[PDB]
């Protein structure tokens, strides 16, 4: 609830001084270090018409004119800051180190509020720049008790305004399913307090709850038993390492657990097409000589290409997804070694181990004796 | 040389140089078209400054000397370069010599002869002429006339050398506490961080119970003093061990023989040390 | 003088064969096994109906990015020469239709596949199988194999070879093409 | 065994540690670069000289017979023990520009390609070829093969590549450039390889659009064109007399002590840390003890007294030399 | 929320999902909404019929796997959003701006904000879908790529009558892990079983294969009766290939088409009433999958030699001349390769033709080397290696009569 | 300005929260790397719970961390993973694996033991 109550608090002023101040929006992650300078020449161009150029010319001749603006009343230039450790680089930063300097030398009122994640916000500064800047640090707080998010929940759903014959009705089911701990609805609160203790991940169920009930005795047996509750918790884990699982047939489970007693044996878990084929024949004949039919080598490869797209193969000492867009535009001109070499001397690594693979496996299945070693 | 926008362009300054602004002005590539310029002509005489800063930053970084070099060799034209560079067609080499005492000396009465009147002493500039073994000694004999006329001779000379073992003093009993655990962390572990400099501080102060602990987050303010005044240097490295990432690594630019003499006169910290 | 005739006249029926085979919701693969990537394939001309042949080689390939603007290029110069700018992406081919008037029918002719990166080729016949939910575009593609049909299979994933397998045909042409 | 497939596995057996031998180039002679090329001069046109110009003129009888097959289409590649520097450029133009030209009825133009430049890129050679005539440099050959086939065939541009095996030329963006111009029947191609590995850079489809003849002229050159563009002489003895005469007096001083106590036993490792500083108490050099590092960042920056503490240091150069060092400086 | 929520077979729980985030008051409309799931799930399926259904909801498709880098992402955003918004309400007079002018994502923010102006002169608020199906199936991907995207609502003017919402369109599932502390309403889609994927090909494919050429040319040579043989035919490829497929939809629908003219053709007077007799006529087209549908001598010997430097050590060399096979190989050297070739050919020196032989043969890609493009072969620190299988090497020197495995035994 | 707000943050996290910061200290004291994988927290935080499986006071966590109180949810093998690297507290390479992506500390290690024996 960071950018939350900063708009709030934008709101409030707008009701009553309108016209004594501006808004200027930044952000770390859209914003980069050149369109820093343009963003800010862009928004003042556009406040200043509506209270009552700028953005005009060469990246020189624009920060030029801020400098000289910026550095019966004033206008208070409110600074709104997002992803503040994006700009705060070792290397350099110039727009922390003016952005500041309007604030004690400048005369003209100017607001900075900045929101970032890092809580060593104050070591990323540089020796100057955290010279003027007045070390004013306010660390948002986090829920403590159980108490603080019930009253919170109850906040949420209280109807204050007559704007329905159901608001008085909705009003008595909420407070007695909360009031009452032995309830579904405290059960599911302590569960995310435990789990998550974040408001606007548990309100991601309370919406489609709502939503589905289509008059209001659906709204009150579901806000009472929280059945749909229980089916939001199983298809948000049903895309995972474990709900993948059971998707599998006969032939891909055989694979993956052929596959995880090759890399468990070994020294540095690798292994490739040739070894897990190995292993997968062993296995077959080994069964039906206390039937299944046994594969050709030329029917596996498309069941190893599968497997590899449902995330559960990785390369071997492979980087994957990038950070920034400086990393990932080299890394696409460099051949890898992995791409000329055949598919069947590619080295691989298991996504989940055997000690693992034993425990999401019932005994009713025929593969269970295989997954021990 | 310094002057310049890019080094392969030089081939065209000297033609802005040369040739007069009534005349059509024509455009200069590299050798070829300069060297045509100079077929029909007069002795041009150029003087390349710096030319040491001409490469760029062996095959491929060795091309505007060796081609303004071939230009001057081949006959059929009349065009001499003498460049002035920084410590069988090759240049002749000269050395030049650098001031000494009396070296230095003569200089000093040759551009103050036209003065009427020499407020120097014969024995002043002596000692600075000396010591500064020319743009060193003309910093010296103009701060020693600056420092003279703002407090209302032989050791007007002095003066200037000894206001442009001290570091340590100017620090508190509490910098010298952490300053004397930053050495001993590097002698008993060589490599280290700042993350490690610090529990090896804490632990060291436990044992005496002397002075209160300071907390992590303030621990860099008492570094940052030392950075400052010239003790300390921390720079950016990495690691050597199954972990090798980027960390911020620790380091001193002091001597053992100063240090280990400052902080023995106090008589009060004797383990630290 | 015979040399010479026999040289014209391999070329001659190997446009024959080439052409017989390329016109007589899937890709018209065409592997040129014994092909050195040195033979000028010539389209007809039908009414109603634009014929491009675009030649990609592994050089002028770095990326898929390029691949596509390459291809565009080639595309909106030969439609332009026959009978207002606009991106080099899918969208022209997209609307080919409102500013021509006429159908599309482009000739991929990939030089050199075995010069060429496999990771490159991969990304881009996914990359053209969109078009098919265009009912006017029509693409058909050739490949100059120079090894073996066995060694360009295991550098391609699966999606790749069962869609390619749905219109492939073989044609023989080396140097030595059964003496 | 030394020759045929059992000389490669017998002379490359697992030599002990204690058999191998500690000999580098400190016992060898030091010598200048002066001194280097008139020797070299010397014996490139004296010694064997009358046997090479008999050689050579051997040689130039088959000069018609190096025209008759540039003229059906069959590319030129000469190969052998030395340079075929000066054998090409005799060949390629007092010969084969005045037989051309006045076959045909100005001379013919002839393009030579410095191939042992590692500065020869692909761009300024099509440049000049164009101009003379009359990737876009590939889709240009492509678009003049089959211009050029229905043209009468007739000579007018000779390339004459010099050093086929050079870093330039191997690189695989040039050699494709150069086979397809080879297919033209109007354009000569002599060129001259030195690598044993020449017939590794081109394979069957390179083979075919090139043509080459190979003809064996191994003239046993010394190759003195293309020996100054590699560093040859390759921790600077001349180098290091230079540095010490742009110094100070007092940074001579400095300089002098160290290599009279390295030099004192060389079984001594070198002069320690603080055993610097006690020479500055029998000598005043210095001013204190904190102005030690002033003057140890300059000496290691002109390589003259390496450190390799276990502070002791030691310069990696050995005392043949390094006596005569003090008569210099002295 | 007044919305139609159609019927989708298997899908209920996700057609009511998106029925609760997608609406037309932005006011009860969430900025951002992941659609999770894999291949074969059927996210695009649930999709179009949601808004087909609905025809007030203004939605824009966008594919940016069709735009390679993330430069033209920017562009088709700006380009598409004009284009529908000219469409949609014609009677409006609003200035037309360049696409292309979008090269870095302070632009986008730039582009939107000059057209959103011009459209206040509606009454209520209307939304502004930009479905974004396959955000990373993208090539030029990172992890600050859609961090850009999330907060694209905040520096949008809040009193604005036309509110862009976003859609995102998720493969795998790590890639949405990355970013599971922004708290977005993702909906999952998994993979369907083996009783959901027959029958969602029964429902998608009788309609086109009764009706084919291929059925309607058999009857006439040899409705309710041709649909349970086009029903039977589904169900005994599904039995039969549930292993080799898994559950993907794509893998199972190329197999039908594969098989379908081959087994209408198989088909009698007597084999129309009785399935038993069928499925014993056409045995060969469900116990395999089909599979998918002159070298030289010199070169043949060639890689013979090469495999053999490339999987064993050069130290015992001198005492045969005179599982390894299963890791990567290693690298040798020109003169190592051409002692063994020399010794293993039978009743040669290294001439020009063993060169040229072997020059081809890294040109097929047979043989790996240290550096891809721009090779040097006359470098003496570029190393040699081999680059073909044991499968394939092992058919090469059976041909030429050499025992190839006692080398390794 | 000079406290630390980093001490009382992990105390006010919650309980899956704080599980990962004492695995990953504890698998410290027994290698001593300061390189832990990713694959090593997750059996180190499975082993702590089998510790007291009969016990009927230990099995009622473990239905709700692994089945979220629910039969047809499977048991399970991201939020507060991500949450404590945006805090400049936890650190994690660029590796597409999630078993031997190696997971280092970057705040203290005296001040990370004293927030959890404050629970
Ligand atoms: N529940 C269903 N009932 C009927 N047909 C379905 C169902 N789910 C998917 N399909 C069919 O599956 C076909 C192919 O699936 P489609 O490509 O649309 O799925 P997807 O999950 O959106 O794909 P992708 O991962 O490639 O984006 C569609 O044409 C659709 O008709
Ligand atoms: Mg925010
Ligand atoms: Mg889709």
């Amino acid at each position: 609830y960071k950018t939350y109550l900063l708009d709030y608090e934008l709101s409030l002023l707008q009701q009553s001084y309108k016209e004594q101040f501006i808004t200027i929006r930044l952000n770390g992650f859209i914003h980069s270090e050149q369109t820093a300078i343009n963003g800010i020449a862009t928004q003042l161009e556009q406040q200043l018409q509506k209270i009552h150029t700028i953005s005009s010319g060469s990246l020189t001749e624009v920060f030029e004119k801020i400098l000289l603006l910026l550095d019966i009343t004033k206008i208070t230039v409110v600074f709104i800051f997002d992803e503040i450790d994006t700009f705060a680089g070792p290397v350099r930063q110039t727009l922390l180190y003016n952005l500041f300097d309007m604030v004690e030398h400048s005369r003209v009122p100017v607001c900075i509020f900045g929101c970032t994640t890092k809580l060593n916000i104050l070591e990323y500064l540089e020796k100057r720049v955290k010279s003027r800047f007045s070390q004013r640090v306010i660390y948002m707080p986090q829920i403590q008790n159980l108490d603080d998010m019930v009253d919170a929940v109850r906040n949420l759903l209280t109807v204050r305004s007559e704007i329905s014959p159901w608001v008085s009705q909705w009003n008595e089911t909420l407070e007695k399913e909360l009031s009452d701990p032995r309830s579904n609805l405290n059960r599911h609160i302590r569960m995310n307090f435990e789990t998550f203790r974040s408001l606007p991940t548990l309100k991601n169920s309370i919406i489609p709850l709502v939503a589905t009930s289509k008059n209001f005795g659906s709204l009150c047996t579901a806000i009472k038993s929280c059945s749909f509750l229980d089916i939001y918790n199983k298809n948000q884990l049903s895309n995972n390492l474990t709900g993948r699982l059971q998707s599998l047939s006969d032939l891909e489970l055989a694979i993956l657990i052929s596959a995880a007693r090759v890399a468990l044996r070994a020294k540095d878990g690798s292994f490739n097409f040739n070894l897990a084929y190995a292993e997968y024949e062993k296995m077959i004949k080994a069964i039906n000589s206390r039937t299944i039919k046994l594969w050709l080598k030329k029917d596996v490869k498309n069941v190893w290409e599968n497997l590899v797209q449902l995330d559960f193969f990785t390369e071997k000492s492979a980087v994957g997804l990038r950070d920034n867009a400086t990393a990932a535009f080299y890394a696409s001109n460099y051949q890898f070694q992995g791409t000329m070499i055949p598919f069947d001397l590619r080295s691989y690594q298991m996504q989940i181990i055997l000690q693992e693979l034993r425990r999401i496996i019932p005994k009713s299945n025929m593969y269970y004796s295989w997954t021990q070693l | 040389c310094i002057s310049l926008g890019e080094p392969s362009s030089i081939f065209q300054k000297i033609f802005d140089s040369f040739q007069d602004l009534n005349g059509p002005t024509l455009q200069i590539k590299n050798m070829q078209h300069l060297q045509k310029f100079l077929e029909p002509y007069t002795t041009f005489v150029v003087v390349l400054d710096e030319m040491d800063r001409l490469l760029h930053a062996e095959t491929q970084s060795v091309r505007t000397i060796l081609e303004l070099f071939l230009l001057a060799k081949l006959p059929t034209v009349s065009f001499v370069l003498i460049g002035m560079a920084n410590s069988g067609l090759l240049p002749q080499t000269i050395v030049f010599q650098p001031y000494t005492a009396e070296q230095m000396y003569e200089i000093v009465i040759q551009k103050m002869s036209s003065l009427p009147t020499i407020i120097f002493q014969p024995m002043a500039i002596k000692f600075a002429a000396k010591k500064c073994a020319l743009r060193k000694l003309f910093d010296v004999l103009r701060g020693s006339i600056e420092i003279y006329e703002l407090e209302k001779g032989l050791n007007y000379i002095a003066k200037v050398f000894s206001k442009f073992r001290t570091r340590i003093a100017k620090l508190n009993i509490q910098q010298k506490l952490i300053l004397c655990t930053i050495i001993q962390s590097l002698k008993l572990n060589s490599d280290a961080t700042i993350d490690e400099s610090f529990d090896h501080y804490i632990k060291a102060i436990t044992k005496t119970d002397t002075l209160a602990p300071l907390q992590r987050n303030e621990f860099l303010e008492i570094c940052t003093i030392l950075e400052t005044c010239g003790l300390v240097s921390i720079k950016k490295t990495k690691c050597k061990g199954k972990t090798k990432r980027f960390v911020d690594k620790i380091d001193v630019d002091l001597d053992m023989r100063e240090f280990y003499d400052e902080m023995t006169k106090i008589s009060i910290l004797k383990p630290f040390l | 003088d015979q040399v010479d005739h026999i040289i014209d006249n391999i070329e001659a029926d190997l446009k024959a064969e080439i052409s017989d085979l390329l016109y007589s919701r899937c890709f018209n693969t065409i592997f040129l096994l014994g092909s050195d990537s040195t033979t000028k394939i010539e389209l007809k001309d039908e009414s109603s109906r634009y014929n491009v042949l675009i030649e990609l080689t592994p050089k002028e390939s770095p990326n898929v990015r390029m691949m596509l603007r390459r291809s565009m290029y080639k595309l909106y110069s030969a439609a332009d020469a026959e009978e207002n700018d606009v991106s080099y992406d899918l969208s022209l081919v997209e609307n080919f239709k409102r500013l021509f008037g006429k159908d599309l029918a482009m000739v991929f002719n990939f030089k050199d596949v075995d010069s060429i990166n496999f990771n490159t080729l991969d990304n881009f016949i996914i990359l053209l199988k969109s078009a098919f939910k265009y009912d006017h575009v029509k693409i058909s593609l050739i490949f100059n194999i120079n090894t073996n049909l066995s060694n360009i299979e295991k550098n391609l994933r699966q999606s790749t070879i069962r869609l390619l397998k749905r219109n492939y045909h073989k044609l023989d042409v080396s140097s030595n093409k059964g003496f | 065994f030394l020759d045929t497939f059992e000389g490669y596995f017998d002379q490359r057996k697992i030599v002990r540690t204690n058999a191998k031998s500690r000999h580098t180039m400190s016992m060898a002679p030091d010598v200048t670069r002066e001194e280097f090329s008139l020797v070299s001069n010397f014996f490139n046109e004296n010694f064997q000289k009358r046997p090479r110009q008999k050689l050579f003129e051997i040689q130039k009888k088959m000069f018609p017979q190096y025209w008759f097959e540039l003229t059906q289409g069959f590319s030129l590649l000469f190969y052998g023990v030395g340079s075929k520097r000066n054998f090409l450029e005799e060949f390629a133009i007092d010969y084969l520009s005045p037989k051309i030209a006045y076959s045909q009825l100005n001379s013919i133009p002839c393009l030579i390609l410095n191939g042992y430049n590692p500065s020869c890129n692909y761009r300024d050679v099509f440049k000049e070829i164009t101009d003379l005539l009359v990737n876009h440099v590939i889709l240009q050959i492509q678009k003049m093969i089959d211009f050029y086939k229905n043209q009468p065939l007739d000579i007018k541009l000779i390339l004459v590549v010099h050093n086929l095996d050079g870093p330039s030329i191997r690189k695989n963006t040039f050699q494709t450039m150069l086979s397809f111009l080879s297919v033209i029947r109007q354009i000569a191609i002599v060129a001259s390889t030195d690598h044993i590995y020449a017939p590794l850079l081109w394979d069957n489809m390179k083979a075919q659009n090139y043509n080459f003849v190979f003809h064996d002229i191994s003239n046993f050159e010394p190759s003195t064109v293309e020996s100054t563009f590699q560093d040859v002489m390759k921790s600077g003895a001349e180098g290091a007399k230079y540095v010490l005469q742009s110094l100070t007096v007092n940074s001579k001083k400095m300089y002098k002590l160290l290599i009279e106590t390295q030099m004192q036993n060389m079984q001594r490792t070198g002069v320690e840390l603080k055993l610097f500083n006690h020479l500055c108490a029998a000598d005043f050099i210095a001013s204190n003890e904190i102005a030690l590092r002033s003057m140890l960042r300059e000496f290691i920056e002109h390589k003259m007294a390496n450190i390799t503490k276990n502070e002791i240091i030691w310069v990696p150069y050995t005392y043949a030399e390094l006596e005569k060092l003090l008569k210099t400086v002295l | 929320m007044n919305v139609t929520t159609p019927e989708v077979a298997f899908r209920e729980y996700q057609t009511n999902c998106l029925a609760s985030y997608i609406s037309a008051d932005p006011d009860i409309t969430p900025s951002n909404l992941i659609l999770q799931g894999y291949s074969g799930t059927g996210k695009t399926y649930t999709l179009k019929k949601y808004f087909n259904a609905n025809p007030n909801l203004h939605a824009v498709w966008l594919e940016p796997v069709e735009l390679v880098s993330w430069k033209p992402l920017l562009q088709a955003i700006a380009r598409t959003v004009q284009y529908k918004l000219k469409t949609l309400y014609p009677n409006i007079p609003t200035t037309d701006y360049d696409p292309l002018q979008v090269e870095e994502p302070f632009l986008l923010v730039k582009t939107l904000h000059n057209i959103f102006v011009q459209y206040e002169s509606l009454q209520e608020k209307t939304c502004l879908f930009l479905i974004l199906d396959g955000f990373d199936s993208l090539q030029d991907l990172d992890a600050a790529l859609f961090n850009k995207y999330i907060k694209l609502n905040e520096l949008l003017p809040k009193d604005s009558k036309i509110n862009i919402k976003f859609i995102y369109t998720m493969l795998e599932t790590s890639f949405l892990q990355r970013y599971s502390t922004h708290c977005i309403p993702t909906v999952m889609f998994p993979r369907y079983n083996v009783d959901e994927v027959s029958t969602i090909l029964v429902m998608s494919r009788c309609g086109e294969l009764m009706e084919d050429s291929c059925l309607r040319k058999r009857i006439i040579e040899e409705d309710d009766q041709f649909q349970n043989v086009a029903a039977n035919f589904i169900h005994l490829i599904v039995q039969a290939f549930h292993s080799y497929t898994g559950n993907d939809i794509f893998a199972l629908n190329d197999l039908i088409d594969f098989k379908w003219p081959k087994y209408v053709s198989r088909i009698t007077k007597e084999n129309i009433f009785e399935p038993l007799a069928l499925y014993k006529s056409a045995i060969k087209l469900f116990l395999s999958t089909d599979d998918n549908l002159d070298l030289s001598i010199i070169s043949k010997y060639l890689l013979i030699a090469s495999y053999i430097c490339s999987y064993l050590e050069p130290r015992y060399d001198a005492s045969i001349f005179s599982n390894p096979r299963y890791l990567q190989p290693s690298l040798f050297a020109i003169e190592r390769l051409l002692a063994i070739f020399q010794a293993i050919f039978p009743i040669m020196k290294a001439n020009i033709e063993v060169f040229q032989n072997l020059s081809e043969l890294h040109t097929l890609k047979l043989i790996a080397t240290t550096m891809n493009k721009n090779i040097d072969y006359l470098s003496p620190k570029v190393r040699w290696k081999v680059n073909v299988p044991w499968e394939i090497i092992k058919e090469i020197s059976e041909s030429v009569h050499f025992n190839i495995s006692d080398y390794f035994s | 300005t000079l406290n630390s707000h980093v001490i009382t943050f992990m105390t006010r996290l919650s309980f899956t929260a704080k599980l990962f910061i004492y695995a990953l200290l504890n698998l410290m004291k027994k290698n001593g790397s300061q390189e832990q994988e990713l694959g090593d927290i997750v059996d180190e935080i499975k082993l702590l719970i089998e510790v007291n499986g009969s016990n009927k006071f230990v099995m009622e966590i473990a239905k709700t961390l692994f089945q979220q109180g629910s039969d047809n949810i499977s048991e399970q093998l991201d939020f507060v993973l991500n949450q404590l690297l945006d805090a400049g507290i936890l650190f994690k390479q660029t590796m597409k694996n999630d078993r031997i992506c190696c997971v280092k500390l970057n705040i203290s290690v005296e001040e990370a033991k004293r927030a959890m024996n404050e629970d």
